[PDB]
DNA sequence: CCCACATGCCCTGTGTCTGCAAGTACAGAACTAGCCAGACAGACTGACCTATTTTTGTGAGGGGAATCGGGAAGTATCCATTGCTAAGACTCAGCAATGCTGCAACTCTCAGCAACCAGCTGAAGATCAGCAGCCGAGAGGCCCTGC
DNA sequence: GCAGGGCCTCTCGGCTGCTGATCTTCAGCTGGTTGCTGAGAGTTGCAGCATTGCTGAGTCTTAGCAATGGATACTTCCCGATTCCCCTCACAAAAATAGGTCAGTCTGTCTGGCTAGTTCTGTACTTGCAGACACAGGGCATGTGGG
């Protein structure tokens, strides 16, 4: 009872936008929360290591893109790079 | 105090595990070896879990501590936080 | 770098069976599905099925079950396709194309085509044939039947050549395609726009959906220059 | 009386247990083994119900993944019966 | 002025602000750029969308309207790139593949 | 020249302490440097992870000791805990 | 007052101050306690003392008075706990363990 | 200059010497092509990550420290080059 | 009659010889040409440090020697002394690379 | 938990060979070496050699090659010892002791001893035998010949019983040893101090070095209480 | 089982040469000393949750006999590898010139941090129909036996 | 290869519990705005380093050949693992209970960051010098064809 703070509502909006009629169980939500957390620590650790290697003090979208290219295999990296570049371009134009 | 509960992992349980693993025929000496391997793996995970709870100054082993103990051996588990 | 070699033309008498290869090179063979597309002058491009060489998994079209049989050979990186009991309406050129297992990806690289001769969602392209000079703007509409969540691709096919991917995911440019080409639209309405024409742009343009299980192409649009 | 030749019941068991997701080790014997092992590390310890559960999914997944490699070693030795030498070879190649 | 979420600014469903707060509190770098949480939220959103769509397709083929960890396990283990990404990951109540040949 | 800052003089001091007549080559010197950096990174990462799990903001000798117990196997952890405890007690006694 | 090294106060040879600076600058925690670099330098000093003494013993049995990567590799691979600590580590110009028969 | 077909530069006695260091007494004739394919796959897997590190550093020269990072993130930590 | 060793004696001699030395067993210039050709497909006009090519070489020799150790283990398990591509494939599959 | 089981007494005629086991349990068997120590009343404790069960690595005393042979069996966690051409001066009690491969660690756990009857650094213990009452301060010295870098252990042996470790690394308390025992010294001079005595400190106290390859024990110090 | 000749390897001896250890400026980082504030320890206190008892009506486990079928052992074949040799060819070492890229230094400006506040997003708690589990009956593929 | 009798999952119905989707409330965390500052980008230059080319000695590879011994196929046979039946024994579920541990709130305090000055120690650089690499010559264990 101290604000557990999961990703469950965001995973729900994503699920309702790619499959408007299917639902999800609480066990599968726990699996997918663990998945989102694990990928967050992987990408953030790789970006932190890249920034430490290049003697930078800030983590930027370049570091995030290089971490994504290092960690995701195959066309997953290409599509995630496209998604991240598209979102950064949309955010910059406000 | 509990003594000799490794035989609680019965022979049909090991046979069911091998059937899920895709094994058609099982030798009679497989079961004791499987009990030894499972005991070694369980000791390796449980020792790290107990280390996590003892660093937390707790006395109950939690699922999150078991998850950390599994994750630090490259055996990441999903579904428990 | 990525090549999909095929066989030559097969002159084959009716009633027999034919097998053709789709030997692939330049990429990790098990990470991409090999999809098979047939082409007739009468009803255009048609999707037959695919093989995923990672797990030998298949999915076929409704009207090609029994007519088609897909096999994979991981050792020589070769995909074979069996056509059995060849009816007179099987004289066609059969293309094999590479598609990744990602839902966003499409048929990016194609084989040259094997001409074998025998001795649901409907996608409507609003123009059938258009004419243009060397410098205007030309649009192509691909009105869809059901809702597809931006899973639409655009292809350019020269006469007697393999199709070339232009747009995937209804907006994204393919590899090597210049910024002159531009696709737009989502849901049921889709559009392909060419900024200015050249002599190279004289081809036939198709739109392919891959939202639902049977992949369906468009009717086709011939572009004529000057 | 009906009798099956040795093996078809086994492939039916492979098809049955590869389709289910339920745990195949009995929960109270696994819990007793877990508490006996943890007793050697700390006196009068305590466990959440989900901690023993997570230990059980980890152990069954480890044993299933070990039995797949054991079966691969058994086919590599031109057999169909898995042996402790196949378990030992699979663990040695895995690095355990 | 009226407050606008950075997720709505980027056209995302994942929280750019929460990803920024976890990047700052997570002890990764001294500073965090402005576009890095946007990029991370987009990459995480693409990955959850791909796995959720494949699991929903598996649940549709299993004639069910709910995604369970069995459907998630089928979706991840039937894909080369997802299985390479999550090779050392155990999915609880996931089972194994039916190994049909 | 940018002061590359190795562990070479310290490892040489330890070598002359445990083997007064035995020298070391430059390649073995670089290998020992890589060993020190790798073990430092491992124990520091485990200590930072422990402090993050227990919602602490500081790394102390308790976190270092728990990380040493987690990473070093067997009697190595026992003797390293003994050395760390002895050095911390000596430093506290000034 | 005359400055005393923290390594000299701890009775160590490994740099307590440099280890503290690397802990502070390495993005591990928000703050670092006083005894943590002392414990870190002690553990590092013990580990290098053990490896260097075993490698010097290997050099002495090879009738050499200089430690080479072959001696380091022999000392590490002839030990359970050093092998488990450095299992996924390649030592350059270390070779392999010679077989018995 | 463009190089072509240098996997055959890993000769048959080189693979034989690596096998003898591995303790192998008898070597089949089809071992060498399979070994060349395996070594090639390992080399692209390491070199792609090393080139990724080099490109993120905005350099055209692949460094030993980049090779060390590419090895370390694949669980193949190498001592002796930094 | 000229001297002829029985098969296996010379092989055990090379096992004993190459298990003692620490040298690199692949020739440096063919390995360097292979590394440059492989890296050509990722970035054109690349440059390589000599220490970088050497580090790649030590990594490749160590990986191949460990894989040949596991392959010999598979060959002994199949009651053979001749290692085979199926033995290499089984070792690489159990290791998690296939 | 950690115990090292052994066999019974062996009444053996001269000239033949004998094998005694050291079946051990309660720990990871390969991680710890098993050292072997003989004990005669004439010469005290004498170190014979050790086996390392991880790699079958063996090292013997200089005076014990040929006489002794050490083999390990990893399946039953058992360590064997063969004595060949049994001379009349081989009648002793043979102990097997566990020791970690770390240089700091010592012979911590011992076996009970098998009584087999047949039908270089010198370490000096300055008190041969001492007498003390119930609450006194006692001190035993173990001056050495060469230099050992604090690699000294201390042992307490009850009559007709296995020795028990008190001090390792010349200062550190062993497992379960009370804080009355205190070791000190480094280099060549060492001291063992027992704080307050009871009736159960009536034993013989030995000091063992493991700084160089032949491990040598002390002469022993018989301590008598009231 | 013993011999022979023959060959590969360890050891000893000495010149040498390159790499290692020791000695000097020097500048960057560690130590010293106050100072300030906030993270963590200490002590109450509620309250959740974990261990322990008891019943029970089952579902899974264990033991034994019959039998089939797979693993182990022995034999013969043949083929595929190993050892060896002479010729080529390609690696390696050394030296020199080049231009090209990786550092270094100074400037500055722009992007990111700190802080405060208001308000909007998200977590906890109830609630409820619809999805999935459960039980029962019918059909079809499949296995076992027989011809 | 073809046909008949058990039987074991699929398919369908339909009812049933349970749990996941939705609504409500509150608190806390994200966004807006301002100001401040230091981190990284940009420009110029410099040295250092990787690329390329040429030469020459020389070690390594390659192709062909013979002959051997190891992998593979076939057969026997016998060990042992499967399958079924019964009977029995713990697993699971469910309700209750006590007590013990864990999490929350408040408070004070000690300890870690921050800043400025100082000095000292760790690094780059440059010597000499001896450990180890080099060839070369006895000597030993054994490799392999006769007896």
């Amino acid at each position: 009872r101290s604000r557990k703070e999961s990703y469950s509502i965001y995973v729900y909006k994503v699920l309702k936008q790619v499959h408007p009629d299917t639902g999800i169980s609480s066990k599968a939500m726990g699996i997918m929360n663990s998945f989102v957390n694990d990928i967050f620590e992987r990408i953030a650790g790789e970006a932190s290591r890249l920034a430490h290697y290049n003697k930078r003090s800030t983590i930027t979208s370049r570091e995030i893109q290089t971490a994504v290219r290092l960690l995701l295999p195959g066309e997953l990296a290409k599509h995630a790079v496209s998604e991240g570049t598209k979102a950064v371009t949309k955010y910059t134009s406000s | 105090v509990l003594r000799d509960n490794i035989q609680g992992i019965t022979k049909p349980a090991i046979r069911r595990l091998a059937r899920r693993g895709g094994v058609k025929r099982i030798s009679g000496l497989i079961y004791e070896e499987t009990r030894g391997v499972l005991k070694v793996f369980l000791e390796n995970v449980i020792r790290d879990a107990v280390t996590y709870t003892e660093h937390a100054k707790r006395k109950t082993v939690t699922a999150m501590d078991v998850v950390y103990a599994l994750k630090r051996q490259g055996r990441t588990l999903y579904g428990f936080g | 770098e990525v090549q999909l070699q095929q066989s030559g033309p097969e002159l084959v008498e009716p009633g027999t069976s034919v097998k053709m290869p789709c030997k692939a090179s330049g990429y990790t063979f098990t990470s991409y599905t090999i999809q098979w597309v047939k082409q007739t002058p009468r009803q255009g491009l048609e999707w037959i099925g695919y093989i995923y060489p990672y797990n030998a998994g298949t999915k076929y079209n409704e009207k090609f079950k029994g007519k088609a049989t897909l096999t994979s050979d991981k050792s020589s990186s070769t995909v074979y396709m069996e056509l059995s009991s060849l009816t007179s309406e099987d004289s066609a050129v059969y293309y094999c194309a590479r598609k990744s297992s990602r839902l966003r990806s499409t048929l990016d690289y194609w084989g040259q085509g094997t001409s074998v001769t025998v001795s649901d969602i409907k996608m409507t392209q609003s123009p059938s044939s258009m004419h243009a000079s060397l410098g205007e703007r030309v649009t192509i509409t691909c009105k869809a039947s059901q809702d597809i969540r931006s899973y639409l691709s655009w292809y350019q096919q020269k006469p007697w050549k393999s199709p070339k991917t232009l747009i995937y995911y209804a907006t994204s440019l393919a590899d090597g395609v210049p910024s002159r080409f531009s696709g737009s639209g989502s849901g049921q309405d889709f559009s392909l726009t060419i900024n200015n024409l050249e002599s190279d742009d004289t081809a036939t343009y198709y739109c392919l959906q891959h939202g639902e299980s049977p992949y369906t192409f468009g009717s086709g649009t011939k572009l004529e220059i000057k | 009386p009906h009798r099956y030749r040795p093996g078809t019941v086994a492939l039916r068991e492979i098809r049955r247990y590869q389709k289910s997701t339920e745990l195949l080790i009995r929960k109270l014997p696994f819990q007793r083994l877990v508490r006996e092992i943890a007793q050697d590390f700390k006196t009068d310890l305590r466990f959440q119900s989900s901690a023993v559960m997570a230990l059980q999914e980890a152990c069954e997944a480890y044993l299933v993944g070990l039995f797949e490699d054991t079966n691969l070693c058994a086919i590599h030795a031109k057999r169909v019966t898995i042996m402790p030498k196949d378990i030992q070879l699979a663990r040695r190649i895995r690095g355990e | 002025a009226k407050a606008k979420s950075r997720s709505s600014r980027a056209g995302l469903q994942f929280p750019v602000g929460r990803v920024h707060r976890l990047l700052r509190k997570g002890n990764y770098a001294e500073r965090v750029g402005a576009g890095a949480p946007v990029y991370m939220a987009a990459v995480l959103e693409y990955l959850t969308a791909e796995i959720l769509e494949l699991a929903g397709n598996a649940a549709r083929d299993n004639k069910k309207t709910r995604i369970i960890p069995r459907h998630l396990q089928l979706a991840i283990r039937n894909d080369e790139e997802l299985n390479k990404l999550l090779g050392k990951v155990t999915i609880a109540q996931g089972g194994v593949l039916p190994n049909i040949q």
